[PDB]
RNA sequence: UUCAACCAUCAAGCCCUGGGCUUGUGUUGGGGACCCGCGGCUGCUCGCGGGCCCUGAAAAGCAGUGGCGGGCGUGCCAGCCG
């Protein structure tokens, strides 16, 4: 489709100005509860 | 936190940085010898040589076995060499103390029996073969324990140079050992009856019989006049088959 | 608004004059 | 012409485990891995051209 | 060849230049390049060979004071320069306007237009065998499209792992490397490319048309003796011409044909 | 719909068909392609027209490689308007540019044997030619004899 | 250690009896600090100016670009802080220069003013000139969105 | 997605092996060597890669050993950009063949644990114990086609994996062409 | 998702003692006057190769000749020859 065409430009583009590491993991977390982290005491 | 700093300035793009802050890591890749050091465990594990001596079973069994293993991560090439070299040293004590006695081959391999200063040791070494590490094997934890031993091992290697008085660590020869002399790399020089049953005899060892163990048992027993095949490696007191002087020929061909 | 060709470019400035805060050493 | 039976590496990780120096464990081919989500990065989210 | 032909062909050029130039006239008159052009029945050479043929003359070209000549060496190029500033004559140091060994000419000419100047800075360029070869690919088309200023080869390698050039430069004798910059300045060029014709300079206008003629007469005794295959019988014609000037033939054949062989009915 | 044909120069040396088609293959869909090149060499002039079968998509890849750094190339990517795109732009389009030795044609050609008639043109052809060089060097204050040039 | 190397071969020099000039050359590096760059760019000796994007607080750079635009420098926003401190051996620097390079750089660094010239400062000629931000919310847009719907179908 | 500048490098280097092909059949023209494949271009030639495939050096670090003629020359400088190869000593031969010693029974590698799989494979030339395979490859006899033939190509393990900053690097850099001589003999030692 | 280097910084062969000769094929694209040599073209002219200048590694259709094999007669060959 000419919508695929163009998402296709624009991710050719995209990668052309910018790179190909476009995304990033984030932690899932189980709990709204954030803890301060065991470090080395 | 030196691995840190390392990484730090690969990614900084130090490159000069980088490699002298890995010189102070002590590599094993690099040198041959554990990561850490553990001369104070050594002496805290043995209060005594007779016990160091008593564990020498161990020891020498899993030293012996690893000096002919392929090269990893846990054990490099260079700490593989270093336990060859170790043994070899032993194996030179051996021989010059005649302190071997008995010797054994088995269906697993060849058990050998000295006697270190009233202690009886005992150990197994593998035939020259192709040994095989199985995933049965904690082969990361199996490397700690050679280190260990390889620690264990120097010591009591200066110890019984020293006791018999001669300089710890002997010389040793780059080239001979790349021709192949193996044993017969090493020098061994002054500091600052069953001994004497092949005395008056030459031996030529063809190149199908193991030549290790021939020669250990025939220099600990009193063979001053060893010659072997060529491919067998340098070091042979003749190399021709057609020398007048060769009184006993080892072979194992139909 | 108002050698080499590399030269030419790499030195091309606009026709303001330079600011200085003191006369310098040579 | 010698089969040498056994292997001698299996003999001293059982010597260990028999005398006590360490328990028997099983070999771990696969660790699980950290609960994560992909999400895009904001500057490739708002890039435009 | 009659040698009376080619002499009154360098009187009648010469003359001709001359009341050319006269409708500065002496400056015009300099600088004009004599062209010994060689006709022949098939191409000279099979495929482009860039490293010109030097034939020694009676009388050397060059020898005018205002020329610049730029020598190419292998590294390192300081141990040349030393020996330029300190054992070579006063006319060669004179001469020698640039000393640059191979890896400081691929790191500062690499571009079109500094390869452009370089070639606009000098007008004699000589080169040491080693690097010879790095040469086309170095200094590109601006150097080897036109014939004028191709590096003449010189040997400068002592006569018999990785050499380091500061510890040594394997260079053979400063008086021989004297001789051979001297006699490679001097020399005539011949330049073998896939063609019917070849043009040599062998003199300019002010020179005297007995010098013109002996210079014509020892380049074709030798060019046809050594790079013309299949000696006189592929040789065609020979012409004697300046920049402007029209061609005066010297020798022209009576077979056109190359030999027996192409003779089918 | 609407086709799109842009216009690259400023090429650097290797940045070929093969390599321009596989490159803006990622872009979109090239339906047409062809870099300018010399008959008489077949060396690139270092420029290039693309036809894409999507104007748009002709039109973010030109606007995306625009003044690229390349090989110390600052590429020319443009997009021509249909109105002034040549009808006979695309000719030997999508299709390799022979090299042809015309060089060892012609030495070729003279090599080879011929026959007597052309022979007899051949050398006629020669005195003329040998005639109009004596005309103008009579002007020029010289006098040539010439040999007498035999035939077969 | 380059220093000292170089300290240690003039002390030679001297020592011998020679300038220090006689052993060591005339460097040529990147130009940084933002005292030194702004003066180099007011004495125009600057050839090329790379300015962080992400200096805080951004008065140390904000006048930057319109001092480069009156003193003809060519400049040019750069990502990262840390990336030009990598260069200047440094954490973090603010803004680099350059002033001259060496003969065989000195094509690709006219290359690389034209180039940065042509695809950065005729691209940012007018975007420059406009406010940023305004940007709403995702609730905000779709709420935006559902009364313009709203407002459009009644 | 691939960039113009990796398309033109591949361009480039294209060019350049089949320049320096077409120089080597232009120009035409018994010691052991032992032949490593280390990573090179990308994008093989078809003669290069058939050469390795015949060699089988298909996989990196995979080491073999070669008999120098003629013909072996001209593969070896033909496939020089993806090998590094030198004269191995007896040390080297011995603990390949002993650490690291595979052979070729109907198409399964079999590690060599006995001497009774040498007598079995080879033991109607002659060779009837790993010794025998050890002299006969040293020497280079008249069966050493047939003892390197039996011999699997040498799996050789990367030094670089134990240390974690530099767990990516391959360990033998490409750029030093031609022979090594007894230089390759220190890359047998680290890498065996 | 690496735009680095990487030919020979001399080898081989002749004369046989003189230090000389041969081979080792490796060039960005355009534009302007204009002197020529050699092929065709009845001829103009078109080709091959030289002579003189200009140029940021510059660029806006004009593409032109016979085939071996391979792919599906062929505006197909990251293969070649004539």
């Amino acid at each position: 489709s000419k919508a695929a065409k163009g998402a296709q430009a624009k991710k050719a583009a995209q990668a052309a100005l910018k790179g190909v590491h476009s995304h990033k993991k984030t932690k899932v977390r189980k709990s709204t509860t954030f803890h301060r982290p065991k470090t080395l005491v | 936190a030196l691995e840190k700093k390392i990484s730090r300035a690969l990614g900084r793009g130090d490159v000069s940085n980088a490699a002298r802050l890995e010189r102070n890591a002590n590599l094993p890749e690099k040198t041959g010898k554990p990561r850490y050091t553990l001369n104070h465990i050594i002496r805290e594990r043995y209060p005594t040589f007779q016990d160091a001596l008593r564990d020498l079973d161990d020891c020498l069994s899993m030293l012996f076995l690893f000096a002919n293993l392929p090269s990893t991560t846990a054990v490099p090439a260079k700490m593989i060499a270093r336990c060859e070299r170790l043994c070899h040293e032993f194996q030179h004590y051996l021989i010059v103390t005649h302190s071997l006695r008995k010797s054994f081959l088995s269906i697993k391999g060849i058990y050998y029996q000295a006697n270190i200063q009233g202690e009886d040791i005992l150990w197994l070494v593998p035939y020259k073969f192709n040994q095989r590490i199985v995933g049965d094997v904690d082969f990361r934890i199996m490397g700690t324990f050679v280190e260990f031993y390889m620690t264990l091992l120097g010591f009591v290697n200066y110890r019984l140079y020293t006791s018999i008085g001669l300089k710890y660590p002997p010389k040793f020869d780059q080239v001979k050992d790349d021709q192949g002399a193996e044993l017969a790399a090493f020098s061994l020089e002054g500091l600052n009856d069953p001994s004497q049953l092949f005395a008056n005899f030459t031996f030529f060892l063809s190149r199908e019989t193991p030549r290790q163990p021939l020669e250990f048992i025939l220099r600990a027993f009193g063979c001053k006049r060893i010659g072997w095949d060529a491919v067998l490696g340098e070091g042979a007191f003749t190399t021709d088959e057609s020398d007048p002087r060769i009184t006993h020929q080892i072979i194992d061909r139909p | 608004k108002g050698g080499l060709k590399a030269d030419e470019i790499i030195a091309q400035r606009s026709a303001l004059p330079a600011v200085s805060v003191r006369k310098r050493a040579g | 012409r010698l089969k040498p039976e056994g292997n001698l590496l299996k003999d001293r990780y059982r010597s260990m485990i028999v005398r006590g120096k360490l328990e028997a464990r099983r070999k771990i081919p696969f660790r699980k891995q950290a609960k994560t989500k992909l999400t895009e990065k904001w500057t490739f989210k708002d890039f435009r051209i | 060849v009659d040698p009376d032909q080619t002499l009154k062909a360098c009187k009648a050029l010469l003359a001709h230049i001359k009341k050319a130039a006269a409708a500065d006239e002496e400056s015009t008159v300099a600088e004009t390049p004599i062209w010994l052009t060689l006709t022949t029945k098939k191409h000279i050479h099979d495929s482009h060979r860039l490293q010109p043929g030097k034939i020694i003359l009676p009388h050397p070209l060059n020898t005018s004071e205002e020329i610049s000549v730029c020598l190419i060496t292998a590294d390192p190029q300081r141990f040349y320069k030393n020996a330029v500033a300190d054992e070579f004559p006063e006319d060669l140091r004179a001469k020698i306007g640039r000393v640059i060994d191979i890896s400081h000419l691929k790191a500062k000419f690499k571009a079109y237009e500094a390869q452009r100047k370089l070639f606009s800075e000098h007008d004699v360029f000589l080169a040491d065998t080693r690097i010879i070869n790095r040469l086309p690919k170095a200094l590109g088309k601006t150097f080897y499209k036109t014939t004028t200023k191709r590096p003449i080869p010189v040997v400068l390698m002592a006569q018999r792992e990785k050499r380091d050039p500061l510890e040594n430069a394997n260079a053979r004798p400063i008086p021989e490397i004297v001789a051979e910059i001297r006699k490679a300045i001097g020399a005539a060029l011949v330049h073998l490319s896939p063609s019917t014709n070849t043009a040599i300079k062998v003199g300019y206008a002010n020179w005297e048309p007995e010098k013109l003629a002996a210079n014509i007469e020892t380049v074709i005794r030798e060019l046809v003796e050594r790079f013309v295959p299949q000696k006189w019988q592929n040789v065609r014609n020979f012409y004697v011409k300046g920049p402007e000037t029209a061609a005066l033939p010297i020798y022209q054949t009576d077979e056109l044909w190359l030999d027996e062989s192409k003779v089918v009915p | 719909s609407q086709p799109g044909v842009m216009y690259i120069a400023r090429l650097p040396h290797g940045f070929y068909e093969h390599e321009l088609r596989g490159y803006f293959s990622q872009f979109g869909e090239i339906t047409r392609l062809r870099v300018v090149r010399n008959k008489k060499t077949g060396a690139s002039r270092h420029r290039a027209f693309i036809e894409f079968a999507d104007a748009e998509v002709a039109d973010i890849a030109a606007r995306t490689m625009d003044k690229y750094l390349l090989f110390g190339h600052i590429l020319t990517c443009k997009i021509v308007p249909p109105a002034q795109v040549h009808p006979d732009l695309f000719k030997g389009a999508n299709r390799r540019f022979k090299v042809v030795p015309w060089n060892k044609m012609a030495g070729r050609q003279l090599e080879r044997p011929l026959s007597e008639s052309q022979w007899q043109v051949k050398v006629a052809k020669e005195e003329q030619r040998r005639a109009a060089r004596a005309e103008k060097l009579k002007e020029m204050g010289y006098e040539f004899e010439a040999p007498a040039l035999k035939v077969p | 250690q380059e220093k000292k190397e170089r300290l240690l071969r003039e002390a030679t020099a001297i020592k011998e009896g020679k300038k220090k000039e006689d052993v060591s050359k005339k460097p040529y590096t990147v130009k940084y600090g933002l005292n030194h760059v702004v003066g180099l760019i007011e004495n125009k000796k600057a050839s090329l100016v790379l300015i962080a994007n992400d200096v805080d607080p951004i008065e140390l750079v904000v006048f930057l670009p319109a001092l480069c635009r009156k003193m003809g420098i060519p400049y040019a926003i750069i990502k990262g802080k840390a990336r030009l401190g990598t260069l200047v051996h440094k954490k973090t620097a603010a803004v680099v220069a350059i002033t001259e390079v060496r003969s065989e750089d000195k094509n690709e660094l006219a290359k690389l003013i034209s180039a940065v010239k042509e695809g950065y400062l005729e691209k940012v000629e007018d975007t420059r000139k406009r406010w940023g931000g305004g940007i709403m919310g995702f609730k905000a847009q779709k709420r935006e969105e559902k009364r313009k719907k709203s407002l459009e179908t009644a | 997605f691939k960039r113009a500048e990796k398309y033109v490098k591949e361009y480039r280097e294209q060019e350049r092996e089949k320049i320096r092909l077409a120089r080597i059949a232009k120009q035409q023209g018994a010691k052991l060597v032992f032949v490593i494949r280390i990573k090179g271009i990308n994008k093989i030639p078809p003669k290069p890669r058939k050469i390795l495939q015949l060699l089988r050096l298909r996989q990196i670090n995979n080491g073999v050993f070669v008999k120098v003629t003629k013909a072996t020359a001209e593969m070896i400088k033909i496939v020089e950009p993806w090998v590094a190869y030198g004269y191995p000593n007896l040390k080297s031969v011995r603990e390949l063949i002993y650490k690291r010693g595979y052979g070729k029974v109907n198409g399964q590698r079999i590690p060599l644990t006995d001497n009774a799989i040498i007598e079995e494979n080879l033991g109607k030339y002659g060779i009837i114990c790993i010794e025998d395979l050890i002299h006969e490859i040293f020497t280079v006899g008249p069966n050493f086609k047939q003892a390197a033939n039996f011999l699997w190509p040498f799996k050789l393990s990367n030094p670089n994996g134990g240390f974690r900053p530099r767990k990516f690097k391959h360990f033998i850099e490409g750029g030093d062409l031609g022979n090594r001589e007894e230089h390759i003999n220190a890359l047998i030692r680290a890498m065996n």
